């Protein structure tokens, strides 16, 4: 905020814009108000009778989220595994010892305070087996608009024919609208968020098949980490390196506020990749779209680094696409000309030896390892602008990329660097 | 596995209050309903009152409706359960019980773990 | 881990990404805690009836897992050879001395602890010949999605053809979906992997056309360790000198994963290459998804070294393409020029004798063995960047591919040095 | 595009500002290891004059 006049007549003006708080919550700011999450849920029929009452609204268009989260419950209720080591995590010590932990004990159970339904009978246990992993998988299926992609609902009726031979999806096509609604109720989700968390530490469990459709629960709405965990790969360099090759002050602040440090997004097995559907947070700090500039500058110095995710990653709205590309098109020239390659194994116990009695002053030629503070000179040795090898480089990359998608960086750096 | 014991009987004067608690121990954290049960001489054991595990969805028998409040703590894993205006007619052995779940059921054979009981005279 | 601070106002920052496990599991720390590994199996039925039990049962969509291992038990109990040899393995002596070895002494027979099923006459002991050969021969083809690469099934009917003129597949056509889940019983794995164990050593037997179905179980999820053979068959270099050829520290630390020392991996006849349906390792160490850089950096310098495997090896995901494909470039170059063609056989005893009066000073030129110690001096008198002669050389490799999948290695590198 | 306008200028002044941008990245050290920043060398004297901002 600084002073700025007209100089025509010396007026005063304030040049302002309208205010988002759009504000961000933290996972470990919810367990110091409340040391446990609670799971709403009816506890008042029976198994059996849920499991008609399911079933046979299934096969209808109507049915009760409340009698397939009570169904969910005792249908899951007793399934189990030994730790091997203790379990804590947010102040929350859900194992103790060598004793068994079940999937319901993440949350604590309190009471839904009713839809009348309709029974079935000659429904036996053997549908006990795989209906949770139907109605799992339905909000993996349910939260996709694309024609095509939904057909994920033809893996989940695979992963159940694996169970039973003769399972057929007990669902209508218009069922493609029956179970987008079941992922608005807080406590599907947490139980969709137990049910991952619970079978990310029990592996092979025999029933760990009950991930699939759930896995979509891990990192939801946490984009820009998984973007961060992609450059610290595809470049190879540690993520304290990554971090200093930032050289935009908004990934900077976004940088800044993906990795406070109470969080546990380092843990193996935490509540943090389950934020949103435990309810832990209702605007995510780690998604694409509080950390844009991130998400664009990391996957596009993916993709001029041979990445095949980042072809089909999206391109935010609003964010410097000059600077940021002009960043990412450093670093992944930087990255692309310093291979780094060096001798590991030896067999005579000889070693290469670098010789440096080249004295010939080979200068004007980029730096020799990946720092930042090298290239950044180097840089403003090009005069700040990129050199026809960096955009020669680029075009390389970018060439020969086909079937894009529009809104794409993918598409964004064909259309940039190829001509 | 989970243990009750029932705490909090005696005598009574015809017409005075009461309030009787169940301790539960093992495994506490977890889903569990808690109901109140009792048995008089030569009479099948029914149904007192129950809770859900929440601590907010509660029903009482029509003979006990009024007087007797149910109630529970599952930080201390525990559950009492006043007795104002008590009866000769009251005078049973109570149990406290439990069924693994998210409600409570007003018969027997829903519940899953028993206490040993305790006797209540008036 | 090493202190990264924003330079803007010295606040600390603690880059850090979500970790996954996914552990390690060698063959020879099963071995440690139990000298001995159980085929669980129902021995009640008996053998025609189990004929029966799933000729029919293999007619319609029903039929019994337990059923078929427990039938093809007795239907492969009398088959024998005789050891020429000792044979032991992970301290399981198999066989003692001249004394003839079945199909399982392998494991240890335990019982299983029931299908009700439907039974059938008029089969006899001519169909015993077969529906072993049958049976494991769906294993090989329950294991593809591909529709056209899943009609193996027409070479089992035709392998069994041989053994019967009038056999025909006794599946429906839904039965595309009827042998995919006999992979997930773990015993019908540890039948499939000691036929083929069996068939390994005692190799001309008469029912050798048995290994027809169960030869994909041998090295299965262990694709890394075909790609170093491979490598080392196409360069033609000892697994010392390749060892050695090894430029990038992830494709280090694969290879020290891979070379434990404990693992019989050399052995000829051993329990390691069944190591998954015998249930030695729920997480081979072998398998390109635990050694990826190896994967793509070995099958890389195959293609350009004239692979054609190579041709269709699926490229990794998450990988610094970049480095490993630089490595493979100077790999590949540096044993296409160098061939080291040398005189073998001679007539009058005259062998070639090079001149060494040649002091003109040809330098500038790339070394004349296949020497790593040389080769990255050359490399580096070319200031680290590949010389216009092996981009070309690459060029000429990969041009003139046709018919290449997407995904694969051989559309990356002909996407990479053909333009 | 809106009617009744001046083009020409305001596209001059669109194209002189966009391209003020485009130009000046102005790329900075963010974040440092062991307390070394980029320090700019000031020794360059040869006049590199003619060259925009």
């Amino acid at each position: 905020s600084v002073t700025v006049k007209r100089i025509i007549d010396n007026t005063v003006i304030v040049p302002k814009l309208p205010a988002n708080e759009d504000p961000v919550e933290y996972p470990a700011d919810y367990f110091r108000k409340s040391k446990e999450i609670p799971l709403y849920i009816n506890t008042t029929k029976s198994l059996s009778d849920l499991r008609g009452y399911v079933y046979q609204g299934l096969k209808s268009g109507n049915v009760s989220i409340i009698h397939v989260n009570s169904y969910l419950y005792g249908a899951l209720k007793d399934i189990r595994g030994k730790l091997d080591k203790d379990w804590s995590s947010f102040g929350i010590n859900i194992g103790k010892a060598g004793d068994t932990i079940g999937i319901f004990d993440l949350v604590s159970l309190k009471a839904l305070d009713l839809p009348d339904g309709v029974s079935d009978a000659s429904r036996t246990s053997a549908d006990d087996k795989w209906l949770p992993l139907y109605l799992l998988g339905l909000y993996r299926v349910g939260r996709t608009q694309m024609p095509e992609y939904r057909k994920k609902l033809m893996d989940g009726l695979t992963n159940q024919c694996k169970m039973i031979n003769e399972q057929f999806e007990p669902l209508v096509p218009e069922g493609r609208d029956i179970f987008d609604v079941w992922g608005n109720d807080s406590n599907y989700t947490k139980i969709v968020a137990a049910v991952d968390m619970f079978f990310h530490m029990f592996k092979k469990h025999e029933c760990a098949s009950f991930r699939y459709g759930t896995i979509v629960s891990r990192f939801k709405d946490c984009a820009a980490l998984a973007t961060f965990g992609h450059l610290c790969k595809i470049t190879g360099m540690s993520t304290e390196d990554v971090t200093t090759w930032i050289l935009n002050r908004e990934v900077a602040d976004e940088m800044v506020q993906m990795m406070l440090p109470g969080q546990e997004i380092d843990k193996a097995d935490s509540y943090m990749p389950y934020l949103i559907d435990f309810g832990l947070s209702s605007k995510s700090p780690y998604s694409s779209v509080k950390n844009p500039a991130f998400h664009f500058w990391g996957q596009l110095t993916a993709l001029l680094l041979r990445s095949t995710r980042a072809r089909n990653a999206r391109q935010p709205d609003d964010i410097e696409y000059t600077s940021l590309t002009t960043a990412g098109l450093l670093y992944a020239y930087a990255v692309g000309s310093s291979a780094d390659l060096a001798q590991q194994f030896c067999v005579g116990d000889n070693k290469y030896t670098p010789d440096d009695s080249t004295g010939g002053l080979t200068t004007n030629a980029p730096p020799q390892g990946r720092d930042v503070v090298e290239w950044l000179g180097w840089f403003e040795d090009q005069n700040r602008k990129p050199t026809p090898d960096m955009m020669q480089y680029a075009k390389r990359a970018v060439m020969s990329l086909q079937g894009l998608r529009e809104k794409t960086i993918g598409k964004y750096a064909k259309s940039e660097f190829d001509k | 596995q989970v243990q009750l014991v029932e705490s909090g009987g005696g005598l009574v004067q015809a017409g005075g209050s009461l309030t009787l608690s169940c301790v539960a121990s093992g495994r506490p954290f977890r889903n569990y309903r808690l109901g109140w049960f009792r048995q008089a001489p030569g009479k099948e054991r029914e149904f007192v009152a129950a809770i859900n595990w929440g601590g907010v969805i509660t029903n009482y028998a029509d003979s006990v409706k009024g007087r007797f409040t149910i109630s529970r703590d599952d930080a201390k894993n525990t559950v009492y359960l006043q007795m104002n205006s008590l009866k000769p007619e009251e005078t049973a052995v109570y149990y406290c019980a439990a069924f693994d779940s998210t409600g409570s059921p007003i018969v027997r054979d829903n519940y899953e773990y028993w206490g040993q009981g305790t006797q209540v005279t008036v």
